[PDB]
């Protein structure tokens, strides 16, 4: 009587804020973007620019 | 791209939308025919052995 | 002030129109409503930019 899923699920509600970091997928996007800042913040890894 | 650009219709009601989707879908259902076919398949293999 | 009457915000405000029925509003609904407010004020004060 079960159907497995590869992600987490929650009850349906259309009044959910867009920037809700409780959401796993939204949180994933924020974490990746934050890392890319640290990579290009001090120009340590980008000579020749 | 699909993960970064998605939007609902500005006037959406879940009850209305899914009522109009299930009815055409369930009208042409074939589970009842499929159940009868499954009986024959199991009945046949036991005859073979 | 107007958006807070159809959604939930962080600003204190009084509500005088709740007996009038309304739908559950998503981000798409709020964006569409705000466009009409923006257009109305532009016409009133004769602005094109």
């Amino acid at each position: 009587e079960v159907l497995l899923l590869p992600i987490d699920h929650q009850p349906a509600n259309v009044t959910t804020p867009t920037l809700d970091f409780t959401n796993e997928l939204t949180n994933w996007r924020a974490r990746v973007c934050e890392l890319m800042k640290n990579l290009v913040d001090n120009q340590r890894y980008q000579p020749g620019w | 791209v699909a993960l970064l650009s998605g939007k609902y219709p500005p006037d959406l009601v879940t009850n209305v939308w899914y009522a109009d989707a299930i009815y055409p879908m369930y009208a042409d259902t074939e589970v009842f025919s499929n159940l009868q076919r499954d009986m024959i398949t199991c009945e046949a293999v036991q005859t073979l052995v | 002030t107007l958006v807070a009457q159809i959604s939930e915000t962080q600003y204190p405000v009084d509500r005088y129109l709740d007996w009038i029925p309304s739908l559950r509003a998503s981000a798409a609904t709020a964006a569409t409503f705000a466009e009409w407010v923006n257009t109305s004020m532009k016409t009133a004060f004769d602005l094109s930019d």
